[PDB]
RNA sequence: UGUACCAUUUUGAAUAAGUGACGACUAACUAUGUGCCAGCAGUCGCGGUAAUACAUAGGUCGCAAGCGUUAUCCGGAUUUAUUGGGCGUAAAGCAAGCGCAGGCGGAUUGAAAAGUCUGGUGUUAAAGGCAGCUGCUUAACAGUUGUAUGCAUUGGAAAC
RNA sequence: UCUGAGAGUUUGAUCCUGGCUCAGGAUUAACGCUGGCGGCAUGCCUAAUACAUGCAAGUCGAUCGAAAGUAGUAAUACUUUAGAGGCGAACGGGUGAGUAACACGUAUCCAAUCUACCUUAUAAUGGGGGAUAACUAGUUGAAAGACUAGCUAAUACCGCAUAAGAACUUUGGUUCGCAUGAAUCAAAGUUGAAAGGACCUGCAAGGGUUCGUUAUUUGAUGAGGGUGCGCCAUAUCAGCUAGUUGGUGGGGUAACGGCCUACCAAGGCAAUGACGUGUAGCUAUGCUGAGAAGUAGAAUAGCCACAAUGGGACUGAGACACGGCCCAUACUCCUACGGGAGGCAGCAGUAGGGAAUUUUUCACAAUGAGCGAAAGCUUGAUGGAGCAAUGCCGCG
RNA sequence: CAAGGAACUCUGCAAAUUAACCCCGUAAGUUAGCGAGAAGGGGUGCUUAUGUAAAAGUAAGCCGCAGUGAAGAACGAGGGG
């Protein structure tokens, strides 16, 4: 029940996220298993320096993304590679 | 096949006065945290002489751990070099 | 019928395990104390975490008797141990709870607080 | 100081306990009857009750397996 | 949240300075009062009628929206000294001996490889640590990449 | 490529041994004086003391009967939810009382284990039956409720037919292992499944997507056990241990195991510190030091333990369950005197202790969780805003 | 002899409790011999079976308010002269 999801590690009035593979029952901002890549709500462009390597391994393993997590994958195009690799 | 390998320990028998037992003693040379000198220790593990191994007192015996057969017994005897006493 | 120098139990939370009667209060040569009677007592067996200390002279009212007494209808109420609870001048219990059952003779002689703090009246 | 979910859960588990206890008692009486007057016939009934309970979860699957293996050992020894 | 911020928007220096110390360690001194009295003090110590050490005042110095005092931890302290101390006269050689276990230990050869050294792999969670960079008016701060330490296993070295 | 500052003080004066004090940092800090603002962060160290009051885990009508409301002549259409059922309530949040040992850190072996939902792959999802919530009526009550008799529904429950594969054995082969021992067959015997919902098409018959279900398969996550090493003070604590040590057969546990049982024995640990006493959550880390290391385990993060005190168990993939259940103890409160109610070490706040540490706040808007197809819904986690020169930084 | 239990009296005088056997456990002090039957507790009947030379004991069952069912069997602790 690994779940690629976010983790807030910014400061007051300035969030900062990191895509990460973690279990569902682990608290947010806690212990995790593997690092994918970071995010910034105000990076203008390239807001999601993705990895494109282990992420495909964990999704193939069966990781369940989230709504905002999925969103990031689509603008780069990671959803395409995952679904076509399934096929 | 590929089978994870168990840990081994080489020791000497100190006493044997029960049914199927052998109180072996294993030594080690752990360093000292501050004065940095080797110190000889002594700890007495127990094992079972199920058979074919006997290993009476004074017999230099090698020891491999095993699933706990009982409380305080988690080791088994094996090959015996320098059979004496 | 509790009499002079009678050891009896306390049915409340106050730290007093054994209490000894000193005087059967009420008149001259009052021989016995029946249910509802007030007596002067001395704490003899107490506990460290108790409001009373060993040796204090205090006033108590009896609630149970081994001998028992007979009511007007003919019913004879009889307990298995003599018990008393420590009371204050106002007739208000010193403890915050009462253990075990109590008689109905208390109701006649006031003692409404004792009845309301009991487990069940008999 | 109380939650309807917790209250409802307590009310449901009383009924579940009744039903599961009935099922467990049948297995207990059946294995005792079997080993009483030993007979290869009974053995079958033992399998049916143990496997069914194991699927429903009422009994841990491992306990059914150990009971099954051990009861079959008695028959082979006696036959 | 009509919040940060912005503008040639009105008024206008207007709405804003305290605390410790001044004999030495320790940058900074005079007068008045008191007269072993009243008081100060982290240490040495000041006060007995000419007090730069007390009280007040003026001056001056150290700090600053903070300044002093108190409490606790570390350093300085080589003042429990493995690194890194001593035992004649300053603290410290038992009154002396026989001595098991422990520690140490002559020379040469062979083997093994437990110490010892080295290569490969795994791991030592993330934050923090140090270096670089970015973003907040720069900073504090946040993010970013880099950055060891030990353990286990395996392959070699053979001087002690 | 690391990298270290001293001074005062015994004497009439000097040298040395030697103790005391100071110059530097630092804190969950407090007190006195004073006091303008902004950006970050911190904020009961004590009484794991007791708590007023209000909030802190629910969700699905696309599982099911019924009821209610609004429109409609009617058939019916829409909305709402007390109850049955599924799922989640074991996550998340708080505190550090207990605990000196496999608790924890590290490395490991689980030929001695579990894992619901999730991943891959593979067979089925046919047909019956008996019940009870809601409702009605009666008794008992102010009400909470409780008891009694009838009425219904299903993805609730219980049989039956059926096994691609499963589980337990039997027959001999295979490949063997680290001692118990695993690994693979071919044949056979024995045993064992469930449930439908939404929508589309089709005159119909039938067909179809999707959710969901049973039986398996792959992994992964999470949980559990054992072991080596490391991990406080004290000898002005020297013996301790009788399920303690071992074997046998049996029972139990997810599993090995004196975990339990009956028998047979007398061992095990201990001066290389047992046992006892006192103390303490451990670790990554914080402060300090040139370094070796000393010191505290703020905040936060990993692991353990706890939920007024002490025990037991149900349900479940997972609890012996903070705001579930049962019992006892202590404490408080309500009553119409028969009976009951309660657990702020969840967010605030109150009383008390203290030298001393804050809103009885707003919103799920972002992140996160639980249920749902969505609409959504619930989130004192979380995100903000108050408060305080509490610390760093900046400007007047 | 119901309730109380030394309130009686110069004084627990007298009376009352315990009492046999078997199985647990037993302190301060000491001249190391004792204290000590210390203190404090438990079981006892009948039947069946197993145990033995006989037992004692062990397991199951039965009855009564009570089972050395009656007789005979030590009350104890602490301080002082
Ligand atoms: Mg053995
Ligand atoms: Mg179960
Ligand atoms: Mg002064
Ligand atoms: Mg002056
Ligand atoms: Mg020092
Ligand atoms: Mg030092
Ligand atoms: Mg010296
Ligand atoms: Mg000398
Ligand atoms: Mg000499
Ligand atoms: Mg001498
Ligand atoms: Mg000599
Ligand atoms: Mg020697
Ligand atoms: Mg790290
Ligand atoms: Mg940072
Ligand atoms: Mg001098
Ligand atoms: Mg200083
Ligand atoms: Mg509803
Ligand atoms: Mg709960
Ligand atoms: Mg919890
Ligand atoms: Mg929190
Ligand atoms: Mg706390
Ligand atoms: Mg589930
Ligand atoms: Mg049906
Ligand atoms: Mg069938
Ligand atoms: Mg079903
Ligand atoms: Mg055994
Ligand atoms: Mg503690
Ligand atoms: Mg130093
Ligand atoms: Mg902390
Ligand atoms: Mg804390
Ligand atoms: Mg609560
Ligand atoms: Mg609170
Ligand atoms: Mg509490
Ligand atoms: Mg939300
Ligand atoms: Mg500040
Ligand atoms: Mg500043
Ligand atoms: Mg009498
Ligand atoms: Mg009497
Ligand atoms: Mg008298
Ligand atoms: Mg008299
Ligand atoms: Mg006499
Ligand atoms: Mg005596
Ligand atoms: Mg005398």
């Amino acid at each position: 029940m690994v779940k690629i999801r976010l983790m807030r590690m910014g400061r007051v009035h300035y969030p900062t996220y990191r895509i990460v593979a973690v279990d569902s029952r682990v608290k947010r901002d806690g212990k995790y298993i593997a690092l994918i890549g970071h995010l910034n709500p105000a990076l203008k462009e390239n807001k999601c320096k993705i990895d494109e390597a282990v992420a495909l391994e964990w999704l193939n393993k069966g990781a369940k993304p989230t709504d905002t997590v999925r969103s990031l994958f689509s603008q780069t195009g990671l959803w395409k590679k995952f679904v076509e690799s399934k096929k | 096949m590929k089978r994870n390998q168990r840990k081994v320990l080489i020791g000497i028998v100190k006493s044997t006065k029960n049914a199927k037992t052998a109180t072996v003693q294993v030594e080690s040379r752990f360093k000292h945290p501050l004065y940095h000198k080797s110190v000889v220790r002594h700890k007495k593990y127990q094992a079972h002489n199920e058979g074919e191994v006997l290993a009476k007192d004074g017999d230099k015996v090698q020891i491999v751990e095993t699933r706990p057969l009982s409380a305080t017994k988690r080791f088994r005897i094996a090959k015996i070099i320098e059979r004496a006493k | 019928m509790v009499s002079f120098m009678t050891r009896l139990n306390v049915a409340d939370n106050t730290g007093a395990k054994q209490v000894g009667i000193i005087k059967v209060l009420g008149s001259t040569r009052k021989r016995y104390a029946f249910l509802g009677d007030v007596v002067v007592v001395s704490v003899k067996d107490a506990i460290p975490s108790g409001m009373v200390k060993k040796g204090q002279v205090l006033r108590a009212v009896i609630v149970r008797t081994k001998k028992g007494q007979q009511r007007k209808d003919g019913t004879h109420l009889k307990f298995d141990d003599n018990a008393c609870v420590l009371i204050k001048e106002d007739k208000s219990p010193r403890g915050t709870r009462i253990f075990g059952p109590v008689a109905r003779e208390l109701r006649e002689r006031g003692y409404n607080k004792i009845l309301s703090l009991a487990v069940e009246v008999v | 100081a109380n939650i309807k979910s917790n209250e409802k859960r307590l009310r449901q588990n009383i009924k579940r306990n009744l039903n599961n206890k009935g099922q467990k008692t049948k297995l207990k009486t059946n294995v005792k009857n079997f080993h009483k007057e030993i007979n290869l016939d009974n053995l079958g009934n033992v399998y049916s009750q143990a496997d069914r309970l194991a699927r429903k979860g009422i009994i841990s699957t491992n306990r059914a397996r150990r009971l099954k293996s051990r009861n079959v050992a008695v028959l082979n020894k006696t036959q």
